[PDB]
């Protein structure tokens, strides 16, 4: 029942708006009336050089909010959205003990168990899916150059 | 490739048009004497000056200065326009007319319009 | 015959020079040996940044992007906004969402790397079968049609810029015209 | 039957070659990933695009149309003044004016206005040059490659019924195939209206475009790429790449509970992840297929034009 959702902002996908007056969204409507379904999530400002300690409960909507909507519809269980710590994937970096290469980011925090399901767009490679078991992936998307 | 050269003037062009401005000025005529006779050698000289409107290169019109404009704006804009299409369409004819290459896909399956062969027993064959 | 020429210059300037004025060819060596003005980026531990450096040229662009490495790719669209970058690479449809948001981002026509984005999960669930289940069950369906019809989709060479110093420079000889027009009177 | 009969009775182990990922197939046995984004489309015949707008005046001048009619009455009331300063220009002005703009051979009079015959010249010189700069921008109209469609969804207009519309189009797949366990699970009325239209085979459905005894024809995604790169004469080209369908994937179906299964997975993970896979698709797809008369809607107008003389004509 208790599903720790971590995510990052993901600037199509996560909109982070704060509370109007105490911990509430506002009911703003899309462009044919259908109102925007936001999700109480906790999230900071920014990292350890922008904010020294600030995260507080905001409003986060957008495409995947709606979707795990949608999965609450579909399967009977209950969640919790939080944010991601830092502002990275999570890569195998080194840990300071003799040059020791491990994981951290949204992996460090899933395999640490403070979190539970990764809602994110994120890029099905070879080494991620050796060590963790994914989704099929619902987006069919590939990379490109942007110019002036 | 070579293709040799009307420019597609009057006849591989569509001939709808150069009719449909006969009619067209033949219902202005119509109308301007209509006009004539309800007036709020005078004939011909109307029908040249219908003609010579489009020559390109003026009897009472009290209300009919509105029709003479409008039917000389809307002919030099219509020749305007098939001046700029005849020039698009002489010099942007340049389609694909080669094979562009060896690495064609669409020679991977010819058929019998693509005849392409080489000598009997060439290096380039082996 | 100089006015006929001057007409037919006039479309001439407008003829399609400078096509493309970037090296958009992804296998096209010059951004394996690039300049002080090609500004390529990537994000902080990205898996782009795997992906190239399991490859084994990717070696000159890795050593770009990693003395350019960002936290955000909000400040890619920052830096790219204030022109510091010239090139990002990015997924496709949020590129298209933001070139929707601003004209001046424009992406580029060559399609790489098809790849699939799914949900980050666990090991063996209960809470994965019936998931991906409930996902194609959202395949199946118009769900993400018209998620994408709502934003996605939804989208936010004239006389236009030949006119308006046209506008001003003919309005300012008339008005001088009109100015000689009464000095000339004022002489008779 | 199929593959399926072979894989799911365990008298085949796995189906190497390409399948369609659906509900159902998904249920009886696991996929591996796509490896391909392969979704669904519609071939049709021909968009036939030609460049010719319906309309003359407002995709053109919009925002110089209002400076050019109030720079036009500015020096028409100018030629009012000069005419009443010192044998028709009271208010006349307006036609000698857009007379004089091009010059179609129209006697209007004998300009001893100084200041009129001043502002006729620089109203001329600006005359040719805004011509000059229609024309280029005619040109330039010109220049785009663009294409007008007819099928802009799977909810389309004409899907309701071809009665409303003028010419009777046709669509229809293969039988025993999951495109039609597709449709029927989106709509049956669309069954309703293939089962009519209904034919044999790919390529003959193929040769039926090529002839045109076909309009539409619902299939996979890449293949009708692949088959539309080698087009003669490059006419049968798609609307689109999947953006109004389920946008689906191709995927290797293996038995539930194969320890190959992983292996199989990393492996195509390695594959896509290198070029590899990009190599195989240079190999096997192209992509060299790149990008007279619409008139009378200003004949429309010339007829508005035409009531409205006859309007002020009876007064
Ligand atoms: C970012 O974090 C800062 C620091 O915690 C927040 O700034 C505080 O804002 C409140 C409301 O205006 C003030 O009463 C405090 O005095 C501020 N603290 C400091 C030390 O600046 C800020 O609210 C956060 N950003 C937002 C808007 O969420
Ligand atoms: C969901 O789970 C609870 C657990 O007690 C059960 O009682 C309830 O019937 C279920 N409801 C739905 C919506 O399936
Ligand atoms: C941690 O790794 C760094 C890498 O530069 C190196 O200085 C040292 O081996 C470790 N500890 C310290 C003292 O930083
Ligand atoms: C899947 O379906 C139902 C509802 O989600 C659940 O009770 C069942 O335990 C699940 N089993 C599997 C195959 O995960």
């Amino acid at each position: 029942t208790r599903l720790k959702i971590v995510t990052i902002h993901q600037e199509p996908f996560v909109y982070v708006k704060p509370t109007m007056s105490d911990g509430t969204c506002k009911e703003e409507f899309t462009v044919n009336g259908d109102p925007v379904k936001k999700v109480i999530c906790t999230g900071p400002n920014d990292t350890s050089p922008g904010s020294p300690r600030h995260t507080v409960p905001q409003c986060c909507y957008g495409f995947c909010i709606d979707l795990l909507i949608k999965l609450a519809r579909t399967m009977n269980f209950t969640y919790e959205v939080h944010l991601v710590a830092d502002g990275k994937f999570g890569t195998q970096e080194r840990v300071n003990n003799s040059n020791k290469k491990e994981w951290n980011g949204m992996m460090g925090e899933l395999l640490s168990g403070q979190a539970d399901m990764i809602v994110a767009p994120l890029t099905i490679n070879n080494e991620r899916a050796q060590y963790i078991e994914f989704s099929k992936p619902f987006k069919y998307q590939g990379l490109t150059i942007l110019v002036k | 490739k070579e293709i040799p050269r009307l420019d597609s003037f009057m006849q591989p062009f569509q001939s709808t048009l150069w009719l449909l401005v006969g009619l067209s000025v033949h219902v202005v005529a119509v109308m301007l004497y209509l006009l004539d006779r309800f007036s709020p050698l005078t004939l011909s000289s109307a029908m040249w000056f219908s003609w010579g409107v489009l020559l390109n290169s003026a009897p009472r019109s009290f209300s009919a200065r509105i029709l003479g404009m409008v039917w000389a704006g809307f002919a030099m804009i219509i020749v305007a326009s098939y001046t700029a299409n005849l020039a698009a369409f002489l010099v942007l004819d340049r389609p694909e007319e080669r094979i562009t290459g060896i690495n064609d896909p669409r020679l991977r399956n010819p058929s019998d319009k693509f005849i392409y062969a080489t000598v009997k027993q060439s290096s380039v064959d082996i | 015959i100089i006015v006929a020429s001057y007409t037919a210059n006039l479309a001439a300037f407008l003829v399609l020079d400078r096509p493309e004025e970037r090296i958009t060819g992804i296998n096209d060596p010059r951004l394996r040996n690039p300049s002080d003005k090609f500004i390529y980026a990537t994000v902080k531990q990205s898996s782009v940044d795997i992906y190239f450096r399991r490859q084994v040229e990717l070696s000159t662009m890795y050593r770009h992007m990693e003395k350019h490495n960002y936290e955000s790719a909000a400040e890619a669209i920052q830096a790219v906004r204030d022109n510091k970058l010239h090139a990002f690479i990015w997924d496709s449809a949020v590129l298209e969402f933001e070139a929707s948001q601003k004209c001046d981002l424009v992406t580029t026509g060559e399609l790489f790397f098809r790849s699939g984005f799914g949900i980050g999960m666990r090991k063996d669930s209960p809470w994965k079968q019936n998931v991906s289940l409930s996902i194609l069950k959202s395949h199946e369906n118009g769900f993400m049609e018209d998620l994408d019809k709502t934003w996605v989709r939804y989208q936010e060479t004239l006389t236009f810029e030949n006119m308006a110093g046209v506008f001003m420079l003919v309005a300012g000889g008339i008005v001088a015209g009109i100015f000689l027009i009464f000095i000339e009177i004022a002489y008779k | 039957n199929g593959m399926i009969g072979e894989v799911v009775y365990q008298r085949a182990v796995m189906a190497v070659g390409s399948l369609t990922i659906n509900e159902e197939r998904s249920e009886v046995v696991d996929f591996s990933v796509p490896f391909v984004e392969t979704g669904i489309s519609v071939m049709v015949s021909r968009s036939n695009g030609t460049v010719s707008p319906s309309a003359f005046l407002e995709p053109f001048s919009a925002s110089v149309w209002v400076m050019m009619f109030v720079m036009l009455l500015i020096v028409s009331a100018i030629a009012v003044f000069v005419f009443e300063y010192f044998s028709f220009t009271i208010g006349k002005a307006i036609w000698l004016l857009w007379g004089l703009v091009f010059n179609n051979s129209v006697p209007v009079q004998n300009p001893k206005g100084t200041t009129s015959k001043i502002m006729v010249s620089v109203w001329a010189f600006f005359a040719v040059i805004f011509l000059a700069s229609y024309t280029a921008n005619l040109a330039a109209f010109m220049i785009q490659e663009e294409f007008v469609d007819q099928v802009t969804g799977l909810s389309d207009k004409k899907f309701q019924r071809p009665h409303d519309y003028s010419p009777p189009f046709r669509f229809g797949t293969v039988p025993a195939g999951s495109t039609e366990r597709n449709i029927r699970n989106n709509y049956p009325y669309m069954h309703q209206y293939m089962t009519r239209f209904n034919q044999r085979g790919v390529e003959d459905a193929l040769v039926s475009l090529k002839t045109g005894k076909l309009d539409a024809f619902i299939y996979d995604a890449a293949v009708l790429n692949y088959k539309a790169g080698r087009d003669e004469g490059c006419k049968l080209v798609t609307i689109g790449s999947g953006y109004i369908f389920a946008t689906t994937g191709y995927g290797i179906a293996l038995q539930k509970g194969s320890p190959w299964k992983r292996q199989i997975d990393l492996a195509l993970l390695q594959f896509v992840g290198d070029g590899e896979m990009e190599e195989l698709e240079t190999l096997w797809l192209t992509g060299i297929c790149h990008n007279i008369d619409n008139m009378a809607g200003v004949f429309y107008m010339l007829a508005a034009a035409m009531a409205l003389s006859l309007i002020t004509f009876i007064w």
